[PDB]
C-alpha cells in the first residue's frame, strides 16, 4: 500500500496484510491527510520517518503492528480475511467506534487541518520540485 | 566366515529371481507386490548385519588399509565390484535410472546401508570424510587458467576473482537456481577454486539475475532441489544427496585437505577461508541449508526462508543450534516461513538491507574478514559448535534415513504433483 | 584385588551399628556420628568395587548383556547376587516403613550402583535398551486397547480417536501430582500408544480438576507429590530413575521392538510424534515434559516453572531451549515463565485463550502425520541430545539426585508443604 | 621409527643457524627464508614425532600418570627429558629477552607439546586434574585468611565477608589490564574462596580506579596487557593457557582435593556458585570470563565487547562457549567482526541477568549473593556444567587452542597491531 492507498489504513477498523507486503508515503506533496493521523497512530518519532524521508515498512517488522492488526502468509490471508468480517457486527461497535473516531480525531481537528492543506497542497501541486519529479516516472 | 555373506548372496539371488520372473513394477498383483518387497527387506536386512560387523574389513580391502583415498562415487562402485550384491553395480543403476521414481526398486537403499555402516566405523568414517575434503581433478585442472583468468565460467555457477573475493554467482536464470547433480559437481569445483587460489581471501554466494517471466531482471538465490529432476528419478542418493553434504559445504566450514606441499601443512593440512551470502529473493530448500555454514548472511528486506518428503540435508544438525529446537522443530517438521523482517530472522541472518542499498552492504561485508586472525577464530568456532564426531554421527544415519525417503511412497506422489 | 571382602567388612559394621544403636531420633551425637562415619566407610567401598568391577558385575546379572533387564530387576537382582552393594528388598520395606527423616539412605547405594553401570559403555547403553523396551503391563492390555480405544487408569486416561493417542491426566484432587503409580500409568500408556498401529500422533492434556479452587478447570501438572516424597514414598529407582529411563526416554526414541517386523534391521524402535497442551500450569516435572516435545500449546493464562532436588534432566535439556543463563535463572534461582511473556516461546510454540485452545489444540494434531515427520524428528533428536550425552548426563543424576534425596535441607523443606 | 632421531636432527638444524646468523633484525631476505624453513621442518616432525609417542612422553614425566603436573612443572620437565622438543628456561629466558617481533617463537614449539598431550584420552584428562589441584601459594595463605578474613596482593584483593569470597581486581591504574601476575593472583583467590569453609558463593568485581580518566570509577576489566604482549611479556604457557586451565575452569569445575574429607566419594572437588559484577566495561579476557558465572550483574551504562581476533588473537575459551549463549550468528558478530553489546540493549539479555542503575547496583549485588546458598545449587550447577560444557568438549577445545594460539602470538599481523596501543 503506497501513497494514497497506505493513507486509506489510517481510517479502517481492523487492517490486515500480507506477510508480504509493504507500506509506503514516498515524498513532492503532502501525502492527504497522513500529517494529520500518522502521529497517533506511530508517534512524532516514525511519522517523521516515513513522511520527511520516506522509509518504507514492511508487514512483518514489528512496527507494522502500528498500522495493522493481522499479518497473514498469502495462503492463509484469504480465510483470515472472512474471520474478520464477522466479527464487527453489533450495534455496540457502531456506537464504540463512533465515540472512537470523535475522541481520536475531533471536527475542529481535521476541519483546522484540511483549511491549512488546501492552500498548502496547492502550492506543492506547482512547485518546480514536484513538476520535475513527476514527470521523470518511467 | 560367520555365514551373513552367503546368506546375503542367497538374499540377494532370491530378488534377482523374482525381478527376472515378476511382471514390471506396474504390473504386479498385491501378491506379487508382498512376494518382492519381503525379499528386498530380507536382503537389505542382511546388509546391515554384514557390514555390522565387517565393515572396516570391506572398507579396508577397497582403500588399501585407508592408504588410497576414495571419493564416494569411486568408493560405491569399487564396493560392487568386490562385494556382488551388497551395492548396485553400475548396470543396475543405470537401469534404475531410466524409470521413474515410482517405478524403481529402491537398489540406492543398498547404498544408503553401505555409506551409514562405513560413516559409523571410527576408522574408515574420518577416512571418507577426508576423502571428500581433497581437491577435486576438475578443480585442480581448472586452477592454473583460473589463477591466470580470475574467471570461470561453469553450467549452474560463474565463478570470478575481484579484490581478492571469490564471487560465485549461482545462474541458472530459468529454474530459481534449482539444484541438481550437475550444479552439484560445479559447486564444489568452484569452491575448490576460490580455496587453492592464494589471490583469493574471501568468498561470496550469491544467486544471479534470471530470465523466467515471472523473475525476470531479479536475482534469486535458490528455490531448491529440483523437484521435477526428482520426480523423473534423476536426484542421486550418493552423487547430490551425499555428495554435497561431505564436498562443498563441507569444505566451506573445514576447508581442502591438501597433501603436505607448503609450510604450515602440520598445523593447518587444511586451507580454509571465510565465506559470505547474499540472499535475493527467497532462500528454499537446500539454499535454506547452505546460510547455516556462513560466516556472515546478508539477505535483502523482501527476502525469506524455507525449509519445505525427505530430510532437509544437515539442518536437522546445524538449525537447532542456531534456532533452538521449537523453531527448528517448527521450520523442519512443520514448514514454518520466516521472513526477512521479522525478528526471528536474526537468527539466521546478520544484515537485512533495502534492495537499493543491498550491494553496498555486500561490499562492505567483504572487507571486514581478511586477518589470519579471522582464520583462526572461525576454525576455533566451527570446531566447537560441531565436532568431527557429530557431523559424522549425524551423515552416517543421514545416508540410510534419506536413501529410504527417498523411495517413500508418499515421497513419490508429493513430488510428482509438477 | 581385595574391594569386595573390604566392601563387605565395612557393610558388615553398618549393619552391626544398625542392630545395636538406637532408632533414628534417639541416637546421641557421638551415636550419630559413628553411623555416619560407618555409612560413608561403607559407601566409598562401594564407589571404589565398582569403578573396577561395574562391567563384571553387569554381565553377572545380564549373561554378558545377553538379557535386558529393567532397573527394578537390575537392582534387585544385584542385591542377592552381591549381598552389601545394594539394598535387599527386605532392607528397602522397612526403609519406606520410614519417613524420610528416619531413613538411612539406602537407597544412596542403589544410586551408586546405577552411575557405575550407565558409566560403563557397554553396560550403559544396554540398560538404556532394556528401559526403552515395552512393559510387560502394555504388553498384555495392548490387545484390549487395540480393540476398544479406551484404557482407564488410576493417574492416566487413554482414548484412540482419530488416530490420536489421547493421554488424559486425570488425578482431579491434586493438580496431577506424580508418584509411582502415576509413572506405571505413564510409562503403559506411551507403549499402548507407541505400539498400536492405529496411533499416529500422541496428545498429552490435564484432565478436569475437582478439588475446590479448581473445580471444572484443566491443571496440566504441579509436579512431584511433596506429601508422598515426605512421607518416604517417592522411590529413586521406581519413580526418579524409572521416568527418565522408561516414558520420557520413550516420548524421544520410542519403543525398542524385537526384530519382529520389517523395517527393523533400519527402525528398531518404533517412536511417533508428541504434542504437549499445558493448562493451568506446568511445574516441576510437568515442566520437565515440554522439552520432549515436538509441539507444545499453552492457554494463556499458564506458567512454567522447576522449584531441594534436581529437576530430572531439565540440567540436561533446559539450556539447548534457553541458553545458559535463562536456564540457571529457572533452575538455580527459581524464575516463573509465564505463557504470554515474550521468552516463553524458548518453551512454548503457540499460546491462544482458553476459550481457542481446544480447537487449536486439534489443529496441531493433524500436521504430525508423514513418515517425513518421524525420519525429521529422529534427525533432529540425535542432533539436539546424543547418546553420550544422555548416558553421561543419567549416570552423574544417579548419585547427584540419590544424595539430594537425602539430604537435610530437602527432608526439611519437603516436611512443610 | 626414527622420528626422534629426524627431530634431533632438525632441530640441531635450527641452533646451528641460530648461532651463526645475524640478529633477528639484520638479517636478509635469504637468510630469513632459510632459518623460516628450518622452524617448519623441526616443527613438522615435532608434531609427527608426538602424535605417536605422546602418551609414552607423557608416562616418562609423570611416572605412568601417578604424578600430577602443572604447566609450568610440565613444560620445564619435558625440556630436560627430551631436549629439542621444547624449549628450556634458558631458551625461554632469552625469548623473554627480546620484543615480540624479534623472537623466533619457541613458544610455538610448547603449542604443540600441549596440544599432543590435551588430545590424549589419558593424558589430556590428567593434566587437566593437576590444574585443577590447588596451588602451593593458596595452600600456603590460607591459616591466615581463615583468620584474617582478608588477602591483599597485587592485582586482587581477597575478604570474605557474610560468606561471600570478594574479589576485587585491584589494578586501579591501568582498567585491570590482565598479565602473568594477575593469573596468579586470581587463581590463588579463588582457591581460597572454595577451601575456606567461611566461604559459600564467590563474588568478581573490579575495584575503584585511579588513572585520571577513571579516578573514583570502577571498572571490570580492560582485557591483556597490549603494552606487555608487544614488549614479549605475555607467556603462552604462563598466562594463556594458565588462566583457561587453572582459575577460570576451576570457577567451572572446583579445586580438586585430596581424599581428605567426607563425601570424596561422590564429591572429589569442591565447587561453590560465583557472581560476577560489571562496572564500567567487560573487554577481551574480562568479558570471557562472564561465560562462566551463576550469575551476572552489570551497570546500565556498561558494554561488552572481545576485540582480540581482528586485532591479533583467540579470545580464550569465548570461542568454545560463547555460542551456547548467543548462538553462531551472534556469536561470529561478536568475535570476527569485534561488535560491541551494551548493557541496555535486548541482547545483553544473552550474557547478562540484571542490568541496574549505577545508585542500585550495590544493593542488588548485595541480594544476589543471598539467592545461592543451597547444596541443592550446588548439586544444580554441577549437572547444568556438565551438559552445558563436557570433559571431552573442553579438551578438545583447549588442546587445538594451544597451537592455535601460539601462533597468533607470533603472528605478522598481531605483532604490527598489538605495537600501536
Ligand atoms: C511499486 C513499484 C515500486 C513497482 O514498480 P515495478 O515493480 O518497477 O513495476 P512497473 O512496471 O512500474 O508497474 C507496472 C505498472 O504500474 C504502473 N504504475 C505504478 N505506479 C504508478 C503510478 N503512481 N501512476 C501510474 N501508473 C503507475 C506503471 O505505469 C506500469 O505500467 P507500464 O507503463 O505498462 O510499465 C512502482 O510502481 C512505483 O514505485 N510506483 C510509484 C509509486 C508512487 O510514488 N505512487 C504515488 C504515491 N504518492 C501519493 O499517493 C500522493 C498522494 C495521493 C493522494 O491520493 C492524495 C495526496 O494528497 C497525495
Ligand atoms: C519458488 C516458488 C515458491 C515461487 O515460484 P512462482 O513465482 O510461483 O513460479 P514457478 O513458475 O513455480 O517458478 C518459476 C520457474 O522456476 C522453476 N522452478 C522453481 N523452483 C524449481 C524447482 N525446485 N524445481 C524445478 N523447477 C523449479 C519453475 O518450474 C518455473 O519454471 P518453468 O516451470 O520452466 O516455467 C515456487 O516455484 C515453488 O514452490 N518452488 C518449489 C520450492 C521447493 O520446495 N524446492 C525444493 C525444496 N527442497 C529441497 O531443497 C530439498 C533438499 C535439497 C538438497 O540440495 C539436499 C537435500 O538433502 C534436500
Ligand atoms: C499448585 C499450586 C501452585 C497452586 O496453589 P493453590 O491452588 O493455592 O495450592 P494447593 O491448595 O496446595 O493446590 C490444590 C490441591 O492440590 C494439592 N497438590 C498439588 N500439588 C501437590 C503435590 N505435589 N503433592 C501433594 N498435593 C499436591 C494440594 O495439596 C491441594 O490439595 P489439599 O491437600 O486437598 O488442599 C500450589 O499448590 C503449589 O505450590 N504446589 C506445589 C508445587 C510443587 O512444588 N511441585 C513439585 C516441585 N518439584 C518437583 O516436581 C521435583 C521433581 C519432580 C520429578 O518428577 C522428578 C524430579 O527429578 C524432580
Ligand atoms: C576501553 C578503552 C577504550 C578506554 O578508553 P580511555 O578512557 O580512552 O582509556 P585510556 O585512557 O587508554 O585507559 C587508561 C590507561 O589504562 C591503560 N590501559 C587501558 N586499556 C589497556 C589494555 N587493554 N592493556 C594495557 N593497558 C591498558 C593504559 O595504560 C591507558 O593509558 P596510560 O596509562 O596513560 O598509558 C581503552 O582502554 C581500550 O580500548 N583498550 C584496549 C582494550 C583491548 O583491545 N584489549 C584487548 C582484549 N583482548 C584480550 O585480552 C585477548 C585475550 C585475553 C586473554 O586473557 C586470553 C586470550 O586467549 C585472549
Amino acid at each position: 500500500a503506497i501513497g494514497g492507498g497506505a493513507q486509506l489504513l489510517l481510517v479502517f477498523d481492523r487492517v490486515l496484510a500480507s506477510s508480504d507486503a509493504y507500506f509506503s508515503l514516498p515524498a513532492g506533496i503532502i501525502p492527504g491527510a497522513a500529517n494529520l493521523r500518522l502521529g497517533r497512530f506511530a508517534g512524532p518519532r516514525v511519522s517523521r520517518q516515513v513522511i520527511l524521508e520516506g522509509r518504507r515498512i514492511w508487514a512483518k517488522e514489528p512496527e507494522a503492528r502500528l498500522l495493522v492488526d493481522e499479518v497473514v502468509e498469502p495462503d492463509e490471508l484469504d480465510a483470515a480475511i472472512e474471520r474478520s468480517l464477522t466479527r464487527l457486527d453489533g450495534d455496540a461497535v457502531l456506537a464504540n467506534r463512533r465515540m472512537l473516531n470523535l475522541a481520536d480525531e475531533s471536527p475542529d481537528g481535521f476541519r483546522a487541518y484540511m483549511a491549512e492543506f488546501a492552500l498548502m497542497q496547492a502550492l506543492r501541486l506547482y512547485g518546480h520540485d514536484t513538476i520535475d519529479k513527476v514527470g521523470r516516472f518511467g | 566366515t560367520d555365514g551373513l555373506w552367503a546368506a546375503l548372496t542367497e538374499a540377494a539371488a532370491s530378488v534377482e529371481k523374482l525381478l527376472a520372473t515378476l511382471p514390471e513394477h506396474g504390473a504386479r498383483s498385491s501378491a506379487e507386490r508382498a512376494e518382492i518387497a519381503a525379499a528386498h527387506d530380507a536382503a537389505r536386512a542382511l546388509r546391515v548385519r554384514f557390514l555390522d560387523t565387517h565393515a572396516d574389513a570391506v572398507y579396508d580391502r577397497l582403500t588399501d588399509h585407508r592408504r588410497v583415498h576414495l571419493r564416494l562415487a569411486e568408493l560405491v562402485e569399487a564396493a560392487a565390484t568386490a562385494f556382488p550384491g551388497l551395492v548396485p553395480t553400475q548396470q543396475q543403476l543405470a537401469v534404475e535410472r531410466s524409470l521413474p521414481q515410482a517405478a524403481k526398486e529402491g537398489h540406492e537403499i543398498d547404498q544408503g546401508i553401505f555409506l551409514r555402516a562405513v560413516l559409523r566405523s571410527p576408522l574408515a568414517g574420518p577416512h571418507l570424510l577426508d576423502a571428500m575434503l581433497r581437491p577435486t581433478p576438475r578443480a585442480l585442472e581448472l586452477l592454473p587458467e583460473f589463477v591466470r583468468t580470475g574467471e570461470v565460467e561453469m553450467e549452474a555457477v560463474h565463478l570470478e576473482r575481484r579484490d581478492g573475493v571469490a564471487r560465485l554467482t549461482m545462474c541458472r536464470d530459468d529454474r530459481l537456481n534449482a539444484e541438481d547433480g550437475q550444479q552439484v559437481d560445479d559447486m564444489e569445483t568452484a569452491v575448490d577454486l576460490a580455496l587453492l587460489d592464494p589471490g583469493v581471501r574471501v568468498g561470496l554466494l550469491r544467486g544471479g539475475v534470471m530470465s523466467h517471466p515471472r523473475y525476470r531482471g531479479k536475482r534469486v538465490f535458490s528455490a531448491g532441489i529440483n523437484l521435477k529432476y526428482l520426480s523423473q528419478g534423476g536426484i542421486s542418493l550418493v552423487d547430490f544427496l551425499m555428495r554435497r553434504e561431505l564436498g562443498y559445504i563441507h569444505k566451506l566450514v573445514r576447508g581442502v585437505l591438501t597433501n603436505d606441499d607448503r609450510p604450515g601443512w602440520w598445523h593447518s593440512p587444511r586451507i580454509e577461508k571465510p565465506w559470505v551470502a547474499a540472499v535475493d529473493g527467497f532462500a528454499i530448500g537446500g539454499g535454506a541449508q547452505l546460510l547455516l555454514v556462513f560466516d556472515r548472511v546478508l539477505a535483502s528486506s523482501d527476502a525469506y526462508f524455507s525449509l519445505p518428503g525427505i530430510i532437509p540435508g544437515a539442518a536437522n544438525l546445524r538449525l537447532g543450534r542456531f534456532a533452538g529446537p521449537r523453531v527448528s522443530r517448527q521450520v523442519i517438521l512443520e514448514g514454518r516461513r520466516i521472513w526477512a523482517k521479522e525478528p526471528e530472522a536474526r537468527l539466521l541472518v546478520d544484515e537485512v538491507v533495502e534492495p537499493d542499498e543491498l550491494d553496498a552492504a555486500i561490499e562492505r561485508s567483504l572487507t571486514r574478514l581478511d586477518g589470519d586472525a579471522v582464520l583462526a577464530n572461525r576454525r576455533m568456532l566451527n570446531l566447537a559448535d560441531e565436532s568431527p564426531d557429530g557431523f559424522r554421527a549425524y551423515m552416517a544415519e543421514f545416508a540410510l534415513m534419506q536413501a529410504l525417503r527417498l523411495y517413500g511412497h508418499d515421497t513419490i506422489d508429493k513430488v510428482g504433483r509438477f
